[PDB]
């Protein structure tokens, strides 16, 4: 998570990129309370439970949008940017993060690395990248790959200048996705741990082995792959 | 020498569906999970330049890098691909010996991959192996005092083994023991209904 | 591999205008970024402007505002540059740069044209005058002495010099040209030989100034 | 506008060594920069962009670093193909500027020049202007000083200096000093001398002649 | 006693507008409760 949130160059909305991120150990604490994110919000999953609900597979996307337009990255509304470039299925189960950033992105006098579609024939089916710029065709004289009357170039540009107001600053946005499926999950929350006391009746928990009793040191010798022992009648009488 | 240089798994062993690939050059093991394009006769040479195995490595969803008798048990349950293994030294070169040796778990991969087929990989000449299958059985394992499996009983081989399993022992004393039931099975499913007369007009 | 090529040398006069242009060859034109930059000789590079080889956008510099223009031709896949109200300073070498490829724009120049030479002068073509450089026995250094073939007051910088038409290679030295107050260029070329072979050999420099088609030879008399 | 100045200036090295370059900015830069390699008489080649990234097709030796204002390039081993200048480009804001130039060399034991003078040719004496050539060959330090002494007086403004570029095989430097004047000054003066001051030389060396 | 990130107000609001759909209409709900003990039986109702 640390590098995506700190990647130096984010792509523009139309060319948003993914990461088939899996088989790892998330930790949303600092991500939640980094005290810098102007817009943290999400759906489907509460902002606090998400510390531990283990996930099947998670996808991370990122782009850069105009400032005020940020709201349009949410299910069930419209806006030129959410209309043609990126929209979220109404059964969305992830989280959306946005924070102001012109101190990194607004080259003074004007940034021109960030472009977004304006005209397309069809509204955009959720979760697709449509990179190929197409000249818009309107009424008579439809135009393809040419510039003239009745022909409109689709990729406009952001003029991200620091002299702009808050409403037009650039925003680096990153959006997550979570889902529940059949095969056993692969990305769980960080697991709280603690010291171990001996010779007292305690409630222990080793990895999921749960019980209560008094723990002493032993004279057994497991096999390197063996994680706990049990006796006849199948009660746990040792642990690693 | 090392002629057996890993296996390749999957359903189609090509693109359009995902597969596993487990390899070992003279360096060390390389597990990998992409969509591949596998040679229909894939192998690696032995200069010592090699690896005519595949020609594609797209969409990789998992990576990893780093005489003799070498047994392996491969299984695939609930999106996990388990691998047990054991390395015993024979005092022959290339024939299957006799004896008992339990196999210890090695790996665990939470892939999700479907599997229906597999292959092998060999190091060519430029300058013996077996395949069993596993079925749902019931066994009786004898555990040592250090915790290792030293002997076993397959409880569906013969009447003596079914008796040993019923008693939970390795020595049965003389007697007569009820071991199971027996029943003849029905064949077909002959059905009978009344005549299709008085037909609707 | 993307490559950029462009026009040859030019010479102009104050107040005129010049049009340099470079042709592109890229695997895709994903809003390509022909992007001009110039270099006065022995100086800091200076950046011209960027044309949006995607469509038409024309961000320019500010020191060069209001007098330079840039366009491109889609079918030929070339980039066009134009400058007016020239003056003796803009004598430089001009470069095409750009060609991102993966993303659509950058502001760093990763594909460079091989260079275009522009000279702003008020003179005209003129042949080079030639004089020998005779040594003296006063300075017999290790039995070796130096010797040369001066060239003065000549116009374009196309002043190949050789000695006995490639007969000599050792110790040759050919200095770079220098501008004068008169607006004419001048060069000095020199070489040293063992003084033992002074009076018994024949050395003649060989100069070729193509822009005036002259070919001059001068035997050096010690 | 953003100013870009490199404190490194010229530097020195020898094959198989490491070097460092500093590029300072008048203002804050958010790690927007690139490093270009330019051999003499060729076109620039890019090496590093965004102050860190290594662009493909280059030797792995090159490596960027730094952030904020002070920025740094560094190579581990010094290969022959490293013998040229290097520039830093800012791209924090508008009009994008460049550095000054930081040029490497091939260190060797300092080489003492060999001095030579040529009197004007009489054919040149027919024309109407006078030319005098003072020559220095194979002096390893590029930096040096030459002055002209005519009739036991110093001369200024009318002299031009042209310095060769260091040769790969030779690995030294050569210089010509030219003194130009009109005829009326020529015969007015009797004795001519160019003097050179060099690090390798024990003492300043004067070479001279008179008419005829 | 402050408003900001991680600082919410607990009482939201219903925007009960008639233009809403059936799923978001308002509903007046009333709920009753009954129990048995050792004596009260004070509320019996009709049965004569
Ligand atoms: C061994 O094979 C793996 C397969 O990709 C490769 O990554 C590794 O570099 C190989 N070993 C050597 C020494 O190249
Ligand atoms: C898998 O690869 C194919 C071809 O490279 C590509 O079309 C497809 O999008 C890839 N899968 C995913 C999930 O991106
Ligand atoms: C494996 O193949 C079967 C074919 O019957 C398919 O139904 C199943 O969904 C596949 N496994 C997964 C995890 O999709
Ligand atoms: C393992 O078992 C053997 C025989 O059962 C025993 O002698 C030994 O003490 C045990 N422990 C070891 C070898 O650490």
């Amino acid at each position: 998570f640390g590098e995506v949130f700190n990647a130096t160059r984010f792509a523009s909305v139309y060319a948003w990129n993914r990461k088939r991120i899996s088989n790892c150990v998330a930790d949303y604490s600092v991500l939640y309370n980094s005290a810098s994110f102007s817009t943290f919000k999400c759906y489907g999953v509460s902002p606090t439970k998400l510390n531990d609900l283990c996930f099947t597979n998670v996808y991370a996307d990122s782009f850069v949008i105009r400032g005020d337009e940020v709201r349009q990255i949410a299910p069930g509304q419209t806006g030129k940017i959410a209309d043609y470039n990126y929209k979220l299925p109404d059964d969305f189960t992830g989280c959306v993060i946005a924070w102001n950033s012109n101190n990194l992105d607004s080259k003074v006098g004007g940034n021109y690395n960030y472009l977004y579609r304006l005209f397309r024939k069809s509204n955009l089916k959720p979760f697709e990248r449509d990179i190929s710029t197409e000249i818009y065709q309107a009424g008579s004289t439809p135009c393809n790959g040419v510039e003239g009357f009745n022909c409109y170039f689709p990729l406009q540009s952001y003029g991200f200048q620091p002299t702009n107001g808050v409403g037009y600053q650039p925003y680096r946005v990153v959006v997550l996705s979570f889902e529940l499926l059949h095969a056993p999950a692969t990305v769980c929350g960080p697991k709280k741990s603690t010291n171990l006391v001996k010779n007292k009746c305690v409630n222990f928990n080793f990895n999921g082995l749960t019980g209560t009793g008094v723990l002493t040191e032993s004279n057994k010798k497991f096999l390197p792959f063996q994680q706990f022992g049990r006796d006849i009648a199948d009660t746990t009488d040792a642990v690693r | 020498s090392n002629i057996i240089r890993g296996w390749i798994f999957g359903t189609t062993l090509d693109s359009k569906t995902q597969s596993l690939l487990i390899v070992n050059n003279a360096t060390n093991v390389v597990i990998k999970v992409c969509e591949f394009q596998f040679c229909n006769d894939p192998f690696l040479g032995v200069m010592e330049s090699e690896f005519r195995v595949y020609s594609s490595a797209n969409n990789c969803t998992f990576e990893y890098v780093s005489k003799n008798l070498r047994e392996f048990v491969f299984k695939n349950i609930d999106g996990y691909f388990k691998i047990y293994s054991k390395h015993t030294p024979i005092n022959l070169v290339r024939d299957l010996p006799q004896g008992f040796s339990a196999l210890e778990p090695l790996v665990d991969l939470p892939i999700g991959i479907n599997i229906t087929r597999f292959q092998t990989l060999l190091a060519l000449h430029r300058s013996a192996y077996y395949v069993g299958y596993l079925q749902p059985r019931t066994f009786l394992l004898k555990y040592n005092e250090n915790g290792t499996i030293t002997d076993a009983v397959d409880c569906a081989l013969d009447p003596l083994s079914e008796t040993k399993c019923t008693l939970k022992s390795f020595t049965v004393e003389k007697g007569i023991y009820q071991t199971s039931n027996f029943r003849v099975q029905p064949t077909e499913s002959i059905v009978r209904f009344p005549n299709i007369t008085n037909l609707c007009p | 591999q993307v490559q950029l090529v462009q026009s040859g040398a030019e010479v102009k006069k104050p107040g005129a205008s010049v049009k340099v242009s470079c042709k592109a060859s890229g695997y895709t034109f994903t809003t390509y970024a022909m992007h001009w930059v110039r270099q006065a000789p022995g100086q800091r590079l200076e950046w011209m402007g960027w044309i949006n080889a995607g469509n038409g956008n024309t961000k320019y510099s500010q020191k060069f505002q209001g007098r330079v223009t840039i366009t491109r031709d889609t079918s030929a896949s070339t980039a066009y540059m134009e400058l007016s109200s020239l003056r003796s300073e803009d004598t430089a070498v001009y470069y095409c740069a750009g060609g991102g490829g993966r993303r659509l724009q950058f502001d760093y120049f990763d594909y460079w044209g091989q260079g275009t030479l522009v000279t702003v002068s008020s003179a005209s073509t003129k042949g080079p005058s030639v004089f020998p450089l005779a040594p003296s026995s006063k300075s017999t250094s290790g039995g070796t002495a130096a010797l040369g073939c001066l060239v003065k007051d000549y116009f374009p910088e196309p002043v190949t010099v050789s000695w006995n038409s490639g007969a000599l290679t050792s110790g040759v030295h050919t200095f770079p040209a220098v501008l004068q107050s008169s607006g004419l260029y001048s060069l000095s070329s020199v070489v040293t030989v063992p003084s033992s072979s002074l009076g018994t050999q024949t050395y003649i420099c060989n100069v070729n100034h193509k822009p005036s088609n002259t070919k001059v030879d001068k035997k050096v008399e010690p | 506008d953003i100013q870009m100045t490199q404190s490194p200036s010229t530097l020195s090295a020898s094959v198989g060594d490491r070097v460092t370059i500093t590029c300072r900015a008048s203002q804050s830069i958010s790690s927007w920069l690139a490093w270009y390699q330019q051999k003499p008489g060729k076109a620039p080649k890019l090496l590093i962009y965004d102050a860190s990234s290594l662009e493909s097709g280059v030797p792995s030796r090159f490596s960027g670093s730094g952030s904020g204002t002070e920025f740094t390039l560094t190579i581990s081993s010094l290969q022959p193909d490293d013998f040229a200048t290097y520039y830093c480009q800012q791209y924090n804001g508008y009009p994008w500027t460049f550095g000054q130039g930081t040029k490497v060399e091939i260190k060797r034991t300092v080489a003492a020049p060999s001095v030579f003078i040529f009197p004007p040719s009489d054919e040149q004496l027919k024309s109407g202007t006078a030319s005098v050539v003072c020559l220095l060959n194979n002096f390893y330090p590029r930096e040096a000083k030459v002055q002209w002494k005519v009739d036991n007086a110093l001369q200024s403004g009318n002299s031009q200096e042209s310095v060769t570029e260091q040769d790969s095989k030779d690995s030294t430097y050569s210089l010509s000093s030219t003194l130009t004047l009109s005829k009326a000054d020529y015969e007015k003066h009797k004795v001519y001398a160019c003097e050179v001051t060099h690090q390798g030389l024990s003492s300043p060396v004067t070479k001279s002649f008179n008419r005829g």
